[PDB]
RNA sequence: GGACGCCCUGCGGCCGCUCAAAAGACCUGAACCCGGCCGGCCGCCGGCCCGCCGGCCCCGUCUCGAAACACGGACCGAGGAG
RNA sequence: GAGGCCCGCCGCGGUGCUGACGCGCAGAUCGCUCGUCGGAGCCGGGCAUGGGGGCGAAAGACUCAUCGAACCGCCUGGUAG
RNA sequence: GCAGAGGCCCCGGGGGCGAAGGCGGCGCGCAGGCCCCGCCGGACCGGCCUCUGGUGCAGAUCUCGGCAGCAGUAGCCGCUACUCCGCGCCCCGGAGGACUGAGGGGGAGACGGGUUCCGCGGCGCCUGCAUCUGGCCGCGGGUGACUCGGGCCUAAGCGGCGG
RNA sequence: GACCGCAGCAGGACUCCGGGGUCAGCAGCCUCUAGCGCGGGAGCGAACGCGGCUCAGGGAAGUCGGCAAGCCGGCUCCGUA
RNA sequence: GAAUGGACCAACGAGGAUCCCACUGUCCCGAGCCGCGCCUCCGCGAGCCUCCAGCCUCGGGAACGGGCGAGGGCCGGCCAGC
RNA sequence: GAGACCACCCGGCGCGGCGCUCCUGUACGGCGCAGAGCCCUGCGAUCGCCUGAGGGACGCGCCUGCAGAGCGCGG
């Protein structure tokens, strides 16, 4: 009854999917994400686990805009920058 | 194919974002026909499917043949 | 590479089946019995074991096999009637006899079962659920039976 | 072979349970071919498929007591 | 479950849509040798959304 | 990535083929363990033609003292500590 | 036709056999035998209360097989005559 | 003895005319060890001087991998139950004999699962025996609402609010 | 019958609708409808074990202790410290 | 030893005791029976454990040994029980 | 007659009949001048007679029936 018999009464979802992190970490009663931190505007990151930090970070995704803008800085965005720095 | 023959109905996979008013208007312009009732479902694979019942005066088999159904 | 018998031009006929889903211990015993047996006598004997009219003497894996009357003159008091083994050992015997008769122009009477080699094979592994939330192995013990029929009367 | 679909369909057409559906032993082939409610219905007219009586309990002894 | 939400149903339908084996022609094109998707899930042994 | 012939109800066997080689679902292929054949009668050390005689407790370990009815150690391979 | 009344079904408990099991069907189950069965009753869903805190008809019980201080990561390869 | 570094190896050390390694067997050394020979193997390998170390295992309830005896052993003893014939399978069809016994081994929903649903084929996996069976595997499909529910209202509660 | 317990696990898991006979009964025991023969089968009929059954004469002498078993029981009418 | 409540028990109690009637294998003193396991076969098939091994008596010895000293037994392989 | 499996002791087995004997207690059916009564011309639990009947047998004797001794395996 403390063990297998009470495992039979499990038939609810306490954690749903998170809008920001897409993980089964969004508590549905407390309306907060265990990993994402959502609804907070700052993402929830703790230095005690670097493994969690590695799991969701810059570079674990497309990094689209940043990749293109880093490549552009290496090519011709610095010269365009000089024209607006010269300004009027 | 039976639905075209008996219920004057064409079954069409449509954009999920689309609504029954838009699908009636779209079918009516692209196929140049008249639609009476649209009933739709979102499939277990996530794709909306619309059962387009055509107007009684129109014959669905003629609309289907023109499309290639 | 898979055959263990290296006759020097003895005009033998051979067959082998690999990963045979039958017990290694039961098959070993059935093959051992047909050794030194004329091919025609062996086919009848395997058929008698299938009908439970003759016994396969178990000389190497006998812990749990029961003392039986049909094993009276076998040299052992223990034997059993392996059915899934007899079927397999006969099919390989049938292939071996065809191979010898077709290639070496041999005859069923001329042929005798000169050699055999049944070896252990990797077994399918399933899981038995034990008590107190434990899991244990339920693995098969397959064989690699090789049979060679030969013109020699095993002089 | 499996006449499972035929006995499910026939029970639906004869509005009885699969226990009360009774196929003709002679025609195992004719029924095997049927795969549609309509085909089963044609066989039901042919009396190669029939629903049994509800086999209800006798109430004659009860009436006498 | 029969009373699901479209947003739970659409994330579940992706899994049904992608529980597929590598197309045989893909194995031939890439000389893959390993032909098992390994991301395939069987409803009984699996716990999606867990 | 297995020619051809043969026998298969078939599974599959066989003969061989491609190759320098099967290297055949994979380089080399150990030890443990196992099966066929094939000798032998059984551990170590010493003598001798070699199965007889003579000697011979289970190691590591703490410990006054271990064969200990003290503890750890089924077996084997790799890794394993100034 | 009254009752935190009695017998008794389901239900909800869990007494005894110190029965079975004890490499289980089962990390607590099974069979009988039982306590109660209009009530301080039983049951579902939602919600509230959070770790030296909670909640407790009080047994240091219970808090997801964890409770005389939950669990996870870290400090931490803590220190050991 | 090991693994690397800087040198040397008298026409520029040894190697597909066979490297390392594996397996057996000699020799040499008090021994750590070394050498050679046959076989398997199929591209690398050293002797010596100087140099550097993540440098030698029988033990650690040692780690990880394999795996033995036990052992064809313990077991496959909840839910009364199967039988005959027909391709005859535990499949299906007919005939019997029964069981769950309306708080059902019945018909349906909530939740949780997420395709398990259906038809067709299949047995390689699984179906702790079998299988021609299947919730298994391959292929193709399947959920239609002005009236049902969500959505809407408020409940316990929770969030918002110049601050 | 697909949920949750490592599992196609004698465990749990919320409802709705509820036929006939015997019966006070929705109890027990049989049945219509509906469902359907569960990690298999054959023999044999040892010890012993588990689940039962009966036991002559005695009647708790057994045992820590009547543990276990058995007696008792429905209804009607007397009668009741 | 007197609301660290004292005395008092109607009604209650899966509470803890003593006796009586009734009853019965609780026993004297066990016996017979029925299913199912067991057992044998077909098909499937594990665990735990393990230095090595597996007959004793006595002696000495970590004072209680399978191995050691000295005697006495012993084909070898298995099964149902225990 | 012996048994967990084996082993043992036996071997033209066995089957299913017929007798004997034993068990149980008088079969189904027919008949009746039995039957409390009832109301209609029948019903009726039972009862008596046939009937120490019928049914059963694992025990004993017998065969009026099929049967029954390997061309198995060793040697």
């Amino acid at each position: 009854s403390k063990g297998t018999a009470s495992f039979g009464k499990r038939h609810t979802r306490i954690h749903g999917s998170c809008r920001r992190c897409g993980k089964h970490s969004f508590h549905l009663q407390k309306h907060e994400c265990a990993s994402c931190g959502y609804p907070s505007a700052k993402m929830r990151r703790y230095n005690w686990s670097y493994k969690s930090l590695r799991r969701r970070t810059q570079g674990t995704g497309s990094m689209s805009h940043m990749r293109k803008v880093y490549r552009a800085y290496n090519s011709g965005t610095l010269k365009a920058n000089a024209r607006k720095y010269l300004a009027k | 194919t039976t639905q075209i023959e008996k219920n004057n109905t064409i079954v069409f996979i449509v954009d999920r974002r689309a609504s029954k008013p838009e699908i009636r208007k779209a079918f009516e312009t692209v196929f140049e026909t008249k639609v009476a009732r649209v009933n739709t479902l979102i499939t277990p694979l996530g794709l909306k499917k619309a059962f387009i019942r055509l107007a009684p005066d129109v014959q669905a088999m003629d609309v289907a043949s023109k499309m290639g159904l | 590479v898979k055959y263990a018998f290296k006759s020097d031009n003895l005009l033998v006929g051979k067959s082998r089946r690999d990963g045979v889903k039958a017990s290694f211990k039961n098959t070993y015993s059935t093959c051992r019995a047909i050794k030194g047996m004329g091919v025609k006598r062996a086919f009848a004997y395997l058929d008698n074991v299938l009908n439970h009219k003759e016994i396969v003497p178990f000389f190497k894996f006998y812990k749990g096999v029961g003392r039986h009357s049909q094993a009276r003159g076998s040299g052992t008091d223990k034997g059993r009637w392996p059915e899934k083994s007899v079927v397999v050992v006969k099919d390989i015997l049938k292939q071996a006899v065809s191979n010898a008769k077709h290639a070496h122009k041999k005859e069923e009477d001329e042929l005798y079962v000169i050699s055999y080699c049944v070896n252990r094979a990797r077994g399918r592994r399933r899981r038995t659920f034990r008590a107190h939330g434990r899991i244990s192995k339920y693995e098969s013990q397959p064989c690699h039976v090789e049979l060679i029929v030969g013109p020699k009367p095993l002089d | 072979a499996n006449l499972r679909l035929q006995k499910r369909l026939a029970a639906d057409v004869l509005k009885c349970g699969k226990r009360r559906v009774r196929f003709n032993p002679a025609h195992e082939k004719y029924i095997e071919q049927a795969s549609s409610r309509e085909a089963i219905r044609s066989l039901i007219e042919s009396k190669i498929i029939a629903k049994l009586d509800i086999k209800g309990s006798s109430r004659g002894r009860i009436r006498a007591r | 479950t029969a009373n699901k939400t479209l947003s739970r149903k659409l994330r579940l339908a992706k899994k049904t849509k992608t529980n597929k084996n590598i197309p045989r022609w893909v194995i031939a094109k890439d000389h893959l040798k390993k032909t098992w998707n390994y991301k395939r899930h069987h409803w009984r042994r699996s716990h999606l959304k867990l």
